[PDB]
């Protein structure tokens, strides 16, 4: 939790993936890494003083979206997620959009079989969420 | 085969810029009463902006009024969807004048607002009787009179007795118009209200506050 | 934590605010409050009442707004909504710098307390 290294961490769990390992560039800076996705807003993943996040922000109208569809969200939400500590995914809101997050639990973070299960299920849920923004 | 996040990956790179971000109980429960009525605007955020850098003290009381009431009102129309339509309607209305109005020192929040616990039974003892006129009763021409009688001497009384109106006492004097023409759109209000719609009484029980609050609030 | 004995945290907690399994806390004038060991996690909730997930979906947008102003002694920042026995449950997993010691739990305990009264003004109808 601490000689941890997340790039090699999320390389691992994108070749576990089947991702073409030649869309990977640079990481290792120990900044955030960021997984550009096809119609769905990135995905984030960092370090923040030994917890692991996974986030994204969920588009420039979420905020408003949300004031009709809260409840819808709500029980998205009040559903679970096994991969995050406490059992749920998190909202924020950072650069004036919804944020979801997840603080992942340390035992999907021992190995990359492991974290492939965090970011695809955390990928599923991105889906889930942004459309119920929509 | 790759999952669906391989098969839609565009790249993986690293950002400097891409970051994540880190108590009064009384303000918190203020705000939910306030998000409630404010969730009904077309930005939320932006109504609590405007709320929130306000210095006008009548104006903001006028709101947090109406947010108050707001919040009863879908206590009790939740059930039927065209109360529920009618109080959304309104909350959209109430809030995009807000917007326009923008809360500063001359504002359409807050003159309106009964100034004496006098007023304050007036207030409270006309929307009783509107509620009597409406259920006897589209309104006929004696309930609409009996509302126009019930109603003009409430806005008659604020422009004599308020100071969270700014305007001179003089230049009040010059407004006759303006009671008859407010009058005349909370007659509107209360019949299309009216036409729309015990649960029932208890609907119009808890609208008519709001409709009469969003009629003082488009008064120019 | 696995040397961390939750019902003497809880003990300490009471003793150092003056005071005298899941633990459910029913102290005087406060509301019923459960904390429990699950997993090397701690967490303390409590249930919001009989119509609690009716008033839920009336006012989630408000509810929601509030869970997002955060909660300083939660892991992640922020409280969670649950349910059991039918009812809405606000829950806080207690941040490990919140169990070191008697006066940092009291002070997850006091703020848990607060939040609750918060939150049950929410859910009044």
């Amino acid at each position: 939790m601490q000689h941890l290294d997340i790039a090699e961490l999320v390389r691992s769990a994108l070749e576990v993936s089947g991702c073409d390992p030649s869309l990977i560039g640079g990481i290792d800076s120990h900044s955030t890494i960021v997984l550009d996705l096809f119609a769905l807003p990135s995905i984030c993943i960092s370090v923040k003083d030994d917890d692991v996040w996974i986030w994204a922000q969920l588009g420039a109208d979420s905020m408003v979206v949300l004031q009709q569809r809260a409840y819808e969200i709500l029980m998205t939400i009040m559903e679970g997620c096994h991969f995050a500590r406490g059992g749920q995914l998190l909202l924020g809101e950072q650069n004036g959009e919804l944020t979801l997050k997840a603080l992942v639990h340390p035992d999907f973070l021992s190995d990359g079989e492991k974290f492939s299960t965090a970011l695809n299920g955390f990928y599923n849920y991105l889906e889930v969420f942004s459309r119920s923004l929509m | 085969q790759a999952t669906n996040l391989a098969a839609n990956l565009s790249a993986v790179r690293e950002s400097a810029t891409a970051t994540l971000s880190g108590e009064d109980f009384p303000a918190l429960i203020k705000q939910a009463s306030l998000d409630a009525l404010f969730k009904c605007g077309k930005d939320a955020e932006a109504l609590k902006e405007v709320f929130t850098n306000s210095n006008n003290v009548a104006g903001k009381k006028a709101i947090m009024e109406f947010a108050g009431l707001f919040r009863s009102a879908l206590n009790a129309t939740s059930d039927s969807p065209e109360a529920k339509t009618l109080l959304m309607k309104v909350g959209a209305e109430y809030t995009a004048q807000i917007i326009k109005d923008g809360l500063k020192e001359k504002s359409a929040f807050g003159p309106w607002l009964p100034e004496t616990k006098k007023a304050e039974a007036k207030l409270e003892n006309l929307e009783k009787q509107l509620l009597d006129i409406i259920k006897n009763n589209e309104l006929s021409k004696l309930s609409t009179n009996l509302v126009m009688q019930e109603v003009m001497p409430y806005i008659a009384s604020c422009i004599e007795h308020n100071f969270g109106c700014t305007l001179d006492p003089l230049t009040r004097s010059n407004l006759t118009h303006l009671v008859d023409k407010a009058a005349a759109k909370a007659v509107e209000a209360l019949d299309m209200c009216h036409q729309k719609l015990e649960a029932r009484h208890l609907e119009m029980q808890t609208l008519i506050p709001l409709l009469l609050r969003n009629v003082f609030a488009q008064i120019p």
